[PDB]
């Protein structure tokens, strides 16, 4: 029982550890698609241009 | 009286480390499909105001 609980307590860090990675990771890649995007549109503005 | 005692508290707390354990992973799953459907909302909402963005310019 105290393994357990010890056990729970690592494994809900690491847990917490991997949302807020992984949440890291989601903005990295939302930035580079709004990047790329708008990079896009300029593209798209300046050929109708 | 404390041994019968000590047998059920420990049949108890078998059970209690098992559904521990259980709940432990049910938690973690749970939480990291949290996390992956915020970062899922993350990208669509990045993706939908870059679309509208490209079409008024």
């Amino acid at each position: 029982l105290a393994d357990a609980d010890a056990m729970h307590a690592k494994a809900l860090a690491d847990a917490k550890a991997e949302s807020e990675k992984v949440t890291e990771e989601a903005k990295q890649d939302s930035e580079r698609i709004a990047a790329q995007l708008s990079e896009q549109a300029g593209s798209e503005a300046e050929r109708i241009k | 009286a404390e041994r019968e005692a000590m047998l059920a508290k420990t049949a108890a707390d078998n059970r209690k480390s098992a559904e521990q354990v259980a709940a432990a992973q049910a938690d973690y799953e749970k939480e990291m499909a949290e996390a992956r459907a915020q970062a899922s909302a993350l990208r669509d909402e990045a993706r939908a105001a870059g679309r509208s963005v490209v079409d008024e310019k």
